[PDB]
């Protein structure tokens, strides 16, 4: 129940002596389904407590790495010395296609490489050499956009002149993005710099273009960020449904798309808190109308089809009933052979944004109960979304310290924990199956019905495994 | 569509007909693609000469770097010290990058803490972050010593660690007593090699500089032994092994080999083994300091010969025949230990595999890249198995390493078609490769999208890449692996031979064309 | 036409166009070949399930078979012991064969002997023949011992080992005292190993049968350890260690180590190393006998439980993880010694091995082959990864063994698609590959040519094979290997691995194809 949740959050917490505790009492809570805002329990969107090895990002990993990265066709520049790029460089499957290197550019690793002459002079005139440089040598490439790292924003550089002075002498869009990492307390700051940077020169090159041939089954998902394929096969499956999906970013995402998005008819926004700022922007503007989906798991993918099809004439909800039918003895047959060899397994998740919420559909259509979720960057009202779905008498968490997760896993002791790289062999060591939330573990995609089955196998290939039944000596 | 039997991951799913319908209907509908011979045009024009000779005229621009930064390295170094954390004074995306580094190449778990400074700490500094963080860190994670690095907003502003760190022991935060040595590691300044460099350097002056009346130099008879930057456990098990063997005392210093590999039997193990305080204290009462890596222990020999007053041999990185044989008997004249019979019959062994595969190594052409130490002691090992290192690479290297690799390089007549670039990086190299086209290439795993760049002009002009060096991610436990001494080049040297004889048999595989040379015996 | 700045061996000399014309109409002109359509059509026929059908009836005919004859196993034995001469009563090409089989394996010299019996030897039997060899041999190359087998053609004959050499001692041809043990190795039964299991009891034999009247079970303190018929230093090497981890004292009788692991120094070793025959006088006095390879030492096991009267401990192959612990834990019962925390921490690494490559390795489906024991410990362990055997084949097994295996893959959920063939050659498992394709393939050499009728049918039904046995000879120094104890399993994760990861960045690597799945990390 939850006085033994709360007897060990106290326990855990009675290690920061006066003022860490206080912080972190704040973020440690007990789900309630019946309460709607989460402000009333759970507090988030706080500066991180030093010295206790938080898993969170930077600005620059949630810009660079998350929203401008997957754009295929666009050079995107690390402002600033060799580190940043180099450990984001192709560290996140944000799949595409494309030829590498002559009209696709997203695993390649483009930075000024900033040095002590640099930091002390300026880079302004480095980055404007950058910038012809980029063009000669790269002459497909169909735009330029700048990240600034750290000491770009300390040292005063001001790169939107350059930026602006460069595209008027190439006639090429260069767009600065100030990312710097010291910005805000998480990737979600990052999120919101990439935003802007999309609205303030990418979005509105078609205003006064009209060349487009528009139907009334225009869509363009929005925040799908093809981590191993999962845009396809959302795609796919709202393809067979009759929608065209002119627009897909960032994941294999091109500037046309982004371009071509304010003719949709309709915002399908994956990753809520990647996007939502685009979504409103583009409902206040253009007048898109704009939903949440969830293609995680048959029920849940069921539900956001006949969701989607319901704000369409009769044809497209007899198509969706169509594709329900269609695919409903793969996912039917993927319950048969590995629901007996998961029922009743618990699971508990810390990955980040949109996915610890959205993961639950599906970790329950195969009969796993979760009984703990938590994020890094996540603000209130992800935490109220997740209130409905979350089981009640499940401990929710903001900021794990890796002491909190620790000894949050050594009393709650669950079948499986979804979480980073971070935490994959600290929980190996611990003989707790683990798999990792984004990486899907180097596999994919989990989406739709066709990732339905591969979630399943990658589920019962961890949770089964033998090795995690040799963990102890026979001697010892 | 998903077959319940054989289930798909994204290969070969994205190869079905539905999906390739759907991706050419993306492309063509609303992608504005190029169109494909426009594609095939720029590349062959990206493979050509004069596309070289525009690389190589880059002065501002860096595409796929070789290195990395500063900190990382400091956090490696102070990860061999028993007990201690790194911890980053500056913002946290730092280390959270520099932990997914370390996994992704150890697959193990690092740790790592930062002070999370923020944009108020831009304004009116990080003071309160160390106070907070230091006292935080020594609350709930009960280390013996707090080894701190700095992040480039740090260095921009510049902050005082010194000050900083008395401050908040003078205020109550650590006791006294308690060890936080600290070092600056500027991003724009070096490399993650220089990071490492720093970080010992200041962990040896806070425990030795202040101690030095009473230290007498040989008077506990045992060699400090240096590794640096090193990401190859078998690296240090070899160091540890053949000294052993010879029966020297030894205190190897920055010795991270136990966190790196520890066992998983149930229970989460955050600090093991390690280089004690009292070894730290206690090295320059020891006979002399041996560097393995002098290329990027600069600061750390000025230190050691400075206050420890050790006559630091000018040694070169034991890998290979000739070095590690100067290794051992330096070692053995500074110890007047003789080397016993067992390394005698290693390298004789050693000496046996080479006569055995010089036939198939004999004018293969590589090129590779790494770290400066590394990339030399793999070049001389070439050189002494009659390979052509044709490309010779180093992002972080420096005039004076280029020239003392050019003299090797003069000394063998295999180093006539040897070129050695210095800031140049992975584009550079994928030119070179284009242009002059190598039998293999020897480094990390970022070359491996080069071998798909020459895959792409045809199967006679790629490049197979041999996955030797930092860091290695496509590939699991390489780096369990051993680089260093007889038993390194053993390794190396059935790691190229085996590639070498792969790639023989791939070529010879297709029946009634090729296969007349698919011999059993090789 | 060659160019003397690139010179072309066959490959690809043999591919420019004035040899392509010669090859052309030297086949269009004299071969009367088949038409290729006819040639396409007979390999198709080839890689289906009516051939299969019909190769599996095959009653009188072997084709590629995967075994040798017991000289080669008495030769191997023979080698293990201190400056002892493997002599072999019968034909010269006999020991050439041999010579040249265990040359193209380890790359060393290997010396052994034969009386060079002829037709007259024939008729009148080859008792001359081996006065005067044996006489030559101790003469010549100064041996302390000469162990003495059979080929087929003495074994035909009915040579009586025993009264030639009591004869030839009774002559004056050699000293009484010295030690000349013999074993009757039929080619025409059993296999290799069972040559060595007859060899190694004959030595026995000739060192115990007649003074065991003041022998002591457990009198040294010491552990017996049997090796049998291995092709792995390194198993060798990693036995001894792990009993020298424990403490615990051992006579590692058959020891081949030195005299294939001989150094290049300049001088040329005969003989290095050896068990000694003082080890082997003294070895019923051992606490007990351990097999190694049980599975071949059936005449062994005999003799020491009847005569030495060491109750043997039904212990399998210490291979993988629950076998090498079984293993341990036994030696500990035998010795009293507790197993140290040396090992726990090996295994412990192991483990954490297992759970780090666990997601690559799961559910991939192997074809494996070679010697019973062997093949049954590779089996186990894959089970304990969680892969899936297929086609388990051991041309020299019997249904004893069939019967053990079937029961090891009944225990696990991982062996419900698992079928185990005995006395099947290479071509059954090419059929079965064709028919039921496996991942990859495990065994020697001779598996690459069915990698290449693999590869002739298509890119997609192509079976790489993963060289793990004996004999290698198309790669260098892998005999160095580990296959036994807690090392030998990390070395056979590392390969199965990386063998998995090298095949998907192979598949992977096309432009705008399938690089799509072509990772960095993986
Ligand atoms: S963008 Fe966000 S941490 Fe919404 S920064 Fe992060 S590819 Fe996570 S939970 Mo990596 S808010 Fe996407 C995410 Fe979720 S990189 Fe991916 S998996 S759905
Ligand atoms: S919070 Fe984020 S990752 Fe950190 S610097 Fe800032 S943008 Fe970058 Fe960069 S080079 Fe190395 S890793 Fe830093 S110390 Fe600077
Ligand atoms: S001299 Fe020549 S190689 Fe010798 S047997 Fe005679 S034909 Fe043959 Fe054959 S199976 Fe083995 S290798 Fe012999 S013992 Fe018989
Ligand atoms: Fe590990
Ligand atoms: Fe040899």
């Amino acid at each position: 129940s939850r006085e033994e949740v709360e007897s060990l959050i106290q326990e855990v917490l009675e290690v920061y002596p006066e003022k860490a505790r206080k912080d972190r009492n704040k973020h440690l809570a007990v789900n309630d389904p019946a309460v709607t805002q989460s402000k009333k329990c759970i507090i988030s969107n706080k500066k991180s407590q030093p010295g206790l090895m938080t898993i969170r990002g930077c600005a620059y990993a949630g810009s660079k790495g998350v929203v401008w990265g997957p754009i295929k066709d666009m050079i995107h520049i690390s402002h600033g010395p060799v580190g940043c790029g180099q450990y984001s460089r192709a560290g996140r499957r944000n799949y595409y296609i494309g030829t590498t290197g002559v009209n696709a550019f997203v695993t390649m690793n483009f930075t000024s490489d900033f040095q002590e002459k640099d930091i002390v002079f300026g880079g302004d005139k480095k980055l404007a050499k950058l910038i012809d440089e980029v063009e000669t040598l790269f002459p497909l490439n169909k735009g330029i956009s700048v990240q600034s790292e750290c000491p770009i924003g300390l040292i005063g550089d001001d790169i939107e002149s350059v930026s602006k002075v460069k595209g008027a002498e190439l006639s090429k869009t260069i767009v600065p993005v100030r990312c710097e990492g010291f910005r805000g307390v998480s990737q979600s700051l990052g999120h919101h710099i990439a935003n802007d940077a999309v609205r303030d020169w990418v979005l509105g090159k078609r205003d006064e273009d009209t060349t487009f041939a528009s139907t009334p089954y225009d869509v363009a998902i929005i925040g799908d960020y093809n981590i191993g394929g999962d845009a396809w096969s959302s795609r796919i499956l709202l393809e067979e449904m009759g929608l065209r999906c002119v627009a897909q970013w960032s994941g294999d995402g091109s500037i046309s798309e982004i371009e071509l998005t304010p003719k949709v008819k309709l915002n399908l926004v994956h990753c809520y808190r990647s996007m939502n700022y685009i979504s409103r922007h583009m409902e206040e503007k253009y007048g898109i109308p704009w939903m949440e989906y969830n293609f995680f798991g048959p029920t849940k993918t069921i539900e956001s089809l006949r969701a989607i099809a319901a704000k369409f004439d009769e044809s497209i909800q007899k198509k969706c009933e169509e594709v329900i039918a269609k695919y409903k003895p793969e996912w039917e047959a993927v319950v048969a052979k590995y629901r007996p060899r998961l029922e009743g397994k618990r699971v508990m998740l810390y990955i980040g944004g949109l996915r610890p919420r959205h993961v639950i559909g599906a970790y329950e259509d195969l009969g796993m109960e979760v009984v703990g979720t938590g994020y890094e960057f996540a603000h209130n009202d992800d935490y109220d979304r997740t209130m409905k779905e979350m089981g009640d008498s499940t401990l929710l968490y903001d900021d794990v310290t890796g002491y909190e997760f620790e000894e949050f896993v050594k009393r709650i002791k669950p079948d499986l924990i979804g979480s980073g790289i971070k935490e994959k062999f600290i929980f190996q060591k611990m003989g707790i199956p683990f798999r990792e939330m984004h990486s899907w573990d180097y596999s994919g995609p989990y989406h739709g019905f066709d990732g339905f089955a591969i979630f399943a196998r990658d589920m019962d290939m961890t949770l089964n495994n033998p090795c995690w039944k040799k963990l102890q000596a026979p001697w010892e | 569509s998903q077959q319940v039997d054989k289930i798909k991951a994204s290969y070969p799913l994205f190869l079905d007909q539905d999906y390739k319908d759907m991706l050419a209907k993306k492309r063509d509908g609303f992608e504005e693609k190029y169109p494909q011979d426009k594609i095939d045009e720029v590349f062959q024009w990206t493979t050509t000469k004069e596309y070289q000779e525009l690389n190589f005229q880059r002065e501002a621009l860096t595409v796929n770097p070789a290195k990395a930064c500063q900190p990382l390295g400091a956090v490696l170094c102070a990860l061999g010290f028993e007990k201690t954390m790194p911890y980053v004074h500056g913002s946290q995306g730092c280390v959270a990058y520099f932990r997914s580094y370390f996994n992704r190449h150890f697959r193990e778990p690092v740790s790592c803490v930062s002070d999370s400074m923020t944009e108020d700490a831009a304004v009116f500094g990080g003071q309160q972050n160390m106070k907070d963080g230091l006292q935080n860190c020594k609350a709930t994670y009960k280390p013996d010593m707090i080894a701190v690095s700095t992040t480039c907003m740090a260095e921009v502003i510049g902050d005082d660690l010194n000050a900083f760190i008395n401050n908040s022991k003078k205020e109550g935060f650590i006791p006294d007593e308690f060890p936080v040595p600290f070092a600056h590691t500027p991003s724009f300044v070096g490399s993650h090699v220089t990071g490492w460099d720093n970080m010992f350097e200041g962990i040896a002056r806070y425990f030795t500089l202040k101690s030095m009346d009473d230290k007498v130099v040989g008077s506990n008879k045992k060699i400090n032994i240096v590794p640096g930057f090193e990401t190859y456990l078998g690296n240090f098990r070899v160091i540890k092994r053949m000294l052993s063997e010879m029966g020297v005392g030894y205190s190897l210093l920055s010795d991270p080999e136990e966190v790196l590999d520890t066992p998983a039997d149930g229970q989460f193990r955050m600090y093991a083994g390690g280089t004690t305080q009292e070894e730290m204290k206690d090295a320059p009462n020891a006979l002399n300091t041996v560097l393995l890596q002098p290329w990027h222990l600069e600061k750390t020999k000025k230190f050691v010969e400075g206050t420890w007053k050790h006559e630091v041999p000018k040694l070169n990185i034991p890998m290979g025949l000739d070095w590690t044989d100067e290794f051992l008997m330096k070692v053995s004249e500074i110890s007047g230990q003789p080397i016993p019979a067992s390394l005698t019959k290693e390298r004789g062994r050693l000496v046996d595999m080479m006569t055995d595969s010089h036939t198939w190594l004999h004018g293969k052409r590589f090129a590779l890249w790494g770290d400066p130490d590394f990339v030399m002691g793999l070049v001389k090992f070439l050189l002494e198995l009659g390979c052509e290192p044709v490309h010779i690479l180093c992002h972080n290297g420096n005039k004076r390493w280029k020239k003392a690799v050019d003299a090797i390089l003069a000394a063998s007549p295999y180093g006539k078609n040897a070129t050695v670039y210095i800031g140049k990086d992975l584009w550079h190299l994928r030119s070179l490769v284009f242009t002059d086209k190598p039998d293999f290439m020897i480094g990390n795993s970022y070359g491996k999208f080069i071998q798909r760049d020459t895959l792409h002009k045809g199967k006679e002009f790629e490049v197979p890449l041999i996955r030797i060096g930092f860091p290695i991610f496509d590939r699991h436990h390489l780096h369990r692996s051993t680089t260093l001494g007889y038993e390194g080049a053993m390794q190396i040297l059935t790691t190229l031979v085996n590639s070498i004889l792969e790639r023989l048999d791939e070529e010879t595989r297709g029946m009634q064309a090729t296969d007349y040379n698919h011999d059993l015996v090789r």
